[PDB]
């Protein structure tokens, strides 16, 4: 019953501003304190800043010190983070988390709810919607396996899933390499008995929310 | 009015009081006594530490309604007191409870002064 | 400034082994020590606070154990759903600090991988360039090799790999290579394949198609 819903990330030029909202569900924020952990890809976790409403102090990290501010409405219960010039280095995923006060001598108390997650880019780069390439099975017999390509898209990230969410078994969509040209491409590909290939059409469902862009491509030998 | 005042200044509560205030000042003697124990072990003795700070906030309660607010007036010995009592309870309820206090101070010196004041109190019961 | 040192940096295990990563601190800083678990793509999850206090939910094997500067968060038997990263914190806010961060992987029977191979659709062919994907389904170790061949030409530098994080379910990787090629250079060539070295296979597989 206790949930932390954050939004408000995306692609952003350096030195330009974007706040992040953390909306609190099941607890009065105006007692507990509220912290944003980010986390550059590929790397570990950076506390970043944090806030309680109670006492009014607020503490940032080295790197962000002068640049973000963190603030925090007890009305609609939602702590909020803005990012004011921003840095090629900023760009990570931000999560927002909880800790309770603890009133002994112990500190018995850890970050136990965080948030879902959203993703900070910090780029030029336009964005640009993905094109989508069928992986066809070719040469009743084994087990086939077939898949589509998501090629050639700026930001991340796409989420692909098959025939509308039905067929999830046996599905691999491997992780987004960015390409020496610039942009970012992945392919999902999915394994099933040959019995079923023609008889049992397979679609791919791809959404690259960023670029507004979403395909299903239909993929058949 | 006076009716609990038949209970509580009865001589077997003071020397109830005052060996609280001897207990008080052991629990925290052994404390410091034992720098690096359980955590745990540390939480029994701020435990006391607050409860034996709270009974006095009591009983300090008592000796006003059940006695008069005009007796401590004119008593430099009561004033000074009570005065301690206060200083030490709000000392000790931030050290335990209030850890939101985490702005610059140096390590303040009333986590000491308070630790001093509680042997003022000694002081002035063997001068009464 | 405290600085939280997360040993070893990545460990392998069997399932069912006994893990232990250690965290260890700069000085003495109490007993006030997070673990959490992270499985890649997801927020990051409590299973420890105060160094040895179990949260609600947690798996009985996970125990938190602190010993002097060194804090130590034990599973006792491994399970191949606990293939995550873990991270050791602080308590007291405006002082909490992360810890490096330990990779476990779960160790497991070897899988030869299933090869596939992909020429390009048509519908790229008319953007302008073709892509070659070789791919890998399902094996162990991570160890795996692949190399390409147009026309018994071994290229290189013009391909990328990608692997998935390891399955929940059975513990084994799968692999993508991309070989990207100019429509031009596609149609100058007729035998295409991609050869597969790996552990599982006691001999190098590679699959091809032509035209």
């Amino acid at each position: 019953e206790v949930q932390l819903v954050e939004s408000g990330g995306g692609l952003v030029q350096p030195g330009g501003s974007l706040r992040l909202s953390c909306a609190a569900s099941g607890f009065n924020v105006y007692y507990s304190s509220i912290h944003w952990v980010r986390q550059a890809p590929g790397k570990g976790l950076e506390w970043v800043a944090y806030i309680s409403p109670s006492s009014g102090s607020t503490y940032y990290a080295d790197s962000v010190k002068g640049r973000f501010t963190i603030s925090a409405d007890t009305s609609k219960n939602t702590a909020y983070l803005q990012m004011n010039s921003l840095r090629a280095e900023d760009t990570a995923v931000y999560y927002c988390a909880r800790k309770q006060y603890s009133y002994w001598r112990d500190s018995y108390w850890a970050m136990d709810y965080w948030g879902q997650g959203t993703l900070v880019t910090v780029s030029s780069a336009s964005t640009k919607g993905p094109s989508v390439f069928p992986l066809a099975p070719s040469s009743s017999g084994g087990t086939a396996a077939l898949g589509c390509l998501v090629k050639d898209y700026f930001p991340e990230p796409v989420t692909v899933s098959w025939n509308s969410g039905a067929l999830t078994s046996g599905v691999h969509t491997f992780p987004a390499v960015l390409q020496s040209s610039g942009l970012y491409s992945l392919s999902s590909v999915v394994t099933v008995p040959s019995s079923s290939l023609g008889t049992q059409t397979y679609i791919c469902n791809v959404n690259h929310k960023p670029s507004n862009t979403k395909v299903d491509k239909k993929v058949e030998p | 009015q006076f009716r609990v005042r038949a209970v509580i200044d009865h001589l077997g509560m003071r020397v109830f009081g005052v060996f609280l205030i001897f207990l008080d000042i052991i629990l925290m003697i052994i404390d410091l006594s034992l720098p690096g124990k359980s955590e745990s072990s540390q939480s029994f003795y701020d435990g006391m530490a607050l409860a034996l700070s709270c009974y006095f906030m009591l009983d300090l309660g008592l000796r006003i309604f059940a006695y008069g607010p005009k007796n401590f007036f004119t008593n430099p010995w009561e004033v000074a007191d009570g005065l301690i009592i206060v200083v030490t309870f709000v000392v000790t309820i931030f050290y335990t409870v209030l850890d939101e206090y985490v702005q610059e101070t140096g390590a303040d010196g009333l986590g000491r002064l308070v630790v001093l004041a509680r042997l003022l109190r000694v002081v002035r019961l063997a001068r009464i | 400034d405290i600085q939280m040192t997360q040993s070893p940096s990545s460990l392998s295990a069997s399932v069912g082994d006994r893990v232990t990563i250690t965290c260890r601190a700069s000085q003495s800083v109490s007993s006030a020590v997070a673990w959490y678990q992270q499985k890649p793509g997801k927020a990051p999850k409590l299973l420890i606070y105060s160094a040895s206090s179990l949260y609600s939910g947690v798996p009985s094997r996970f125990s938190g154990s602190g010993s002097g500067t060194d804090f130590t968060l034990t599973i006792s038997s491994l399970q191949p759903e606990d293939f995550a990263t873990y991270y050791c914190q602080q308590h007291q806010y405006n002082s909490l600090i992360f810890g490096q961060g330990t990779k476990v992987e779960i160790k497991r029977t070897v899988a030869a991988p299933s090869v596939f191979i992909f020429p390009p659709s048509d519908e790229q062919l008319k953007s302008g360039t073709a892509s070659v994907v070789c791919l890998l389904n399902n094996f162990y170790p991570r160890e795996a090799k692949v190399q390409w061949k147009v026309d018994n030409a071994l290229q290189a530098g013009n391909s990328q790999e990608s692997v998935t994080e390891q399955d929940s379910k059975d513990s084994t990787y799968s692999l993508s290579s991309t070989l990207t090629l100019s429509k031009a250079d596609y149609e100058k060539h007729k035998v295409y394949a991609c050869e597969v070295t790996h552990q599982g296979l006691s001999s190098p597989v590679t699959k091809s198609f032509n035209r």
